[PDB]
């Protein structure tokens, strides 16, 4: 029904009380730098020795950032993105960081028969898919468009353009009008509602290149952000090895979805 | 006859510290009293397991 | 008088040590692998 | 308010009491190759019009043979209702697909060119997914010993499905095994089966009925999400599931994970 | 020990084996393994079964199974194959194995006959069998057929390799069999057997134990699955095995208490 | 359910249909040459009192035939048995198999050995040519007085017999070897007494027993046994005092399979 | 190995009546282990 929703907890604080899976995600960076074949099995052993038995862990490859951008999935109790730091891919760094770090429940999008807003603050619009350009006008209330004609979209004012994934912010307040590439795209309206304990990041490399919220006042980094840095691939997953029980500690299981994708679509 | 695969590390030491000192929780006292008045021995140490 | 069954009881471990000291006065052999399953047929080509 | 914290819940036998739910419809070919028409989304929608729904809240989505739409049935929708075609002979495809789709999987990943594996309970299968799969099972005794198959290579096993696109396995509980497949075809996933779903309904239109729900032998149950009905014309079909569709309607529920209540309970 | 009394028993509200498994050719054949036994006899050991006491006989065609049919073994679970053929001979089949039937033989060339109770049928089984019959007025005259007849009869089933009859009772016939091809035993149902669970595969549950045509009563035996593959519906049958043990009973006559009781 | 064998009935000092059919060997009828003889035993036994068509008949052609899985079918069986000065065993073996109901379980023989653990555990042997062989073994597992090896110096104890009543000393392994595709052995234990089936012999004295003890050999009350010439005074004798042999049997303890034993797997 | 166990069966059968009571307590008063009940056989 509700599992208790309006009947409250009751507690106190003068009583002493004193198979799961985990996956892995790493860039094919690593599937190059290792040279092995047995490699995979190896990680399984150790992972028994920090405490996993076995059947319990799956490795997934990942190409690109830009490639894993697209539909992400997520397929254990807890999921551990291990991403690579450079220098002219920081702004899907941040935006792959903010989707699957963040929740989202998100209604389809068109173009052909409506315009669209955002109700409140709190709202973005996701795009993904293999080729994503995008462009925006708003409107005055006169339905006309100030800094673009409503009729013609080259001198539209674009946001996107040559790239796979971007979660954009418009303002409130009035419709828009947009040139999603749709046939090569996809585009939602989504509303983020909360953080989820079901993933963590761990850069390596790089001097924290993220914010999950656009807001400037608040860049709020959190606990399972996590960031070291690496010159020598094995050393990075032997030392993610050694503290697994630290990042078990950091995030927590009950915030798990039923389908492998890191959102909810309610058409 | 095959290659043959290897062995299984056992569980460390510390994480067997930090596990046992948490299943100290659902211990009861009338039953432990009651068992501990009990003699084991050898075969009865292992024949539970 | 009742420690005989309290010790048949207790002293119970070594008995192991003493199965496989039958072991090594005991003869071990292996048996190779057996292929199951029918099998398929093979005549002769037209001979002339 | 308080979430994910199950609290029991005061109700009562004391006191009586005295739109934005959107029906998702979905529907095969020949079905449409028959009906001879582009507008007919078009007459449906003014009649749900005049039976209280409003337009642009149904919207049809195609499927176009069976074993295509046994793939990634992501039934996205506030309401879903499925008419399959029957056939006579493929069967067990159409009973594994009501099985998926009208229960709850959660289900891990696996990397069968590593890791043993082995099922835990009744309520957990192996469901396998994609264009074509040929599924290789050996099972092992105690110490990873083959048993039927042999493990120093790969094509000696027991298949247990050829040419399908997407299969169920339930395997002896309590046992180790080797499997293959080619993972660039198609993928299988561990699923538990937490609980039943209830967003969706599916109805047969054609033979008789042969739906169970249960990998178990003995419960072979009738539920109430499966529905059956005869034809000669879609059309009929077509008018009479929207004649009764108050009565489809007030059989199903909502979602019971998305209900912004079934936060940290499994997707929310 | 006190048997032979129906003696009323009080109470209050306070307080090996041998799992058995027939199968048709046709699926080892589509198996072509050999070792296949040993192997579901190692997994019957696993889920918990002495090693060495399961035992799988193997059938050519449903026909063949029909005749002679005998079960001796203390948990049988039967697998049958469908075919839209025969649904006449697999219901009476699963009927002839699930019930227990006391009967006794019948000469046809020397006397009359009848149904006496509503749970009295006539059961024929032999090489190729194809009985005709001819009921008879109170007068012990033949209509439609004569008794000095053999041709003008009512036939009622042709070369079936099995066939369970059944006519309006409380009136005499006068039949046709051949007795050095076929038998035929009058017989009456008692009770269900608890030594039996029928699995068909392909179907829809089609099965009549009665020749009452007003119910089709169905029980918690006569199971159904869907195949693709055979190695499929033997794991099935293995892994699921405890609630169909749970569902088939200890032979009710076999416990040393039914002694002359009408005990097997 | 138990039918309450656990609780004893209490009784007191103050207060105060079914079928019968004839088995019978060829001879006899041969010497009838007639076919209005089964009309006529039919009619008869309707006239003391039967509804007609409840009296049957079956024939064997051949005590050694009729030995191949005997079934009694009806609720009273009255089997007339013909006398030989050379077929006596077999006689008795049979007369043993029917009298006393048996629960029986088949025997692998190439694959495992065999013993006997209760005093009343025999082994039967039936076929259309039995040959059993037989070759105990001490303790340790080796054969004595026959080469597990081999077979040719094994103790022969049956040849091509019809039915074979085998018994060794319990609890003492065999290795047994046997004609397998013409002969199965089933070991079976006899459970008591059974009350459906009466004798009748006709011919020598009484060589039919129900045991194979040596200190008990007793007439049975129920193995009856008469003089001949004339089949006919037979039949005419058995439907004289046919209430008599309705009297002495008990028509509560008829099988639900109708074979001699209870086969058990 | 069964019938050594019957021969042994009946013999205790009968060795129940020809067996002291006193002596018997007064044995039981002293303990028993490995190389009392075994090695003085």
């Amino acid at each position: 029904q509700n599992y208790g929703i309006n009947l409250p907890i009751t507690g106190s604080m003068d009583i002493a009380y004193a198979t799961s899976t985990l996956c892995l995600y790493y860039p094919t960076e690593a599937a190059t730098e290792i040279n092995d074949n047995s490699w995979k099995d190896t990680l399984s052993q150790l992972f028994l020795t920090k405490g996993w038995p076995t059947g319990s862990v799956y490795f997934k490859e990942y190409t690109n950032i830009a490639s894993f951008s697209v539909d992400p999935q997520l397929y254990c109790d807890y999921n551990v993105v291990l991403m690579k730091y450079d220098a002219t891919l920081q702004l899907d760094m941040s935006e792959l960081a903010d989707l699957i770090l963040n929740e989202w429940l998100c209604n389809p999008m068109d173009i052909t028969l409506y315009y669209y807003q955002q109700t409140d603050e709190a709202n973005k619009w996701i795009s993904m898919g293999s080729s994503c350009t995008i462009k925006v006008c708003p409107l005055n209330t006169q339905t006309l468009g100030i800094g673009c004609l409503t009729t013609d979209a080259t001198t539209f004012e674009e946001v996107a353009t040559a790239e796979k994934l971007v979660i954009t912010d418009v303002v409130d307040g009035v419709n828009h009008k947009l040139d999603v590439t749709t046939a090569t795209c996809t585009i939602r309206n989504c509303k983020k509602l909360g953080p989820r304990e079901n993933v963590a990041v761990i850069q390596v490399g790089g001097s924290d290149i993220l914010d999950i919220t656009a807001d400037p006042t608040t860049a709020p980094q959190t606990e399972r952000m996590m960031r070291i840095n690496w010159k020598k691939w094995w050393q990075v997953f032997y030392t993610v090895v050694d503290y697994v029980d630290q990042i078990i500690q950091v995030m927590s299981k009950r915030s798990r979805s039923l389908n492998s994708a890191a959102f909810y679509y309610r058409v | 006859n095959s290659v043959t695969v290897r062995q299984d590390l056992e569980r460390q030491l510390g994480e067997l510290r930090e596990e046992f000192n948490a299943l100290s929780q659902e211990i009861a006292m009338s039953q432990l009293i009651d068992l501990a008045l009990l003699p084991l021995d050898m075969f009865s140490m292992f024949s539970g397991i | 008088a009742s420690l005989i069954y309290r010790q048949l009881l207790t002293n119970s471990y070594t008995v192991d040590l003493s199965d496989e000291i039958q072991e090594i006065g005991s003869t071990k052999s292996q048996n190779v692998t057996i292929n199951p399953g029918p099998f398929a047929q093979t005549g002769y080509a037209p001979v002339n």
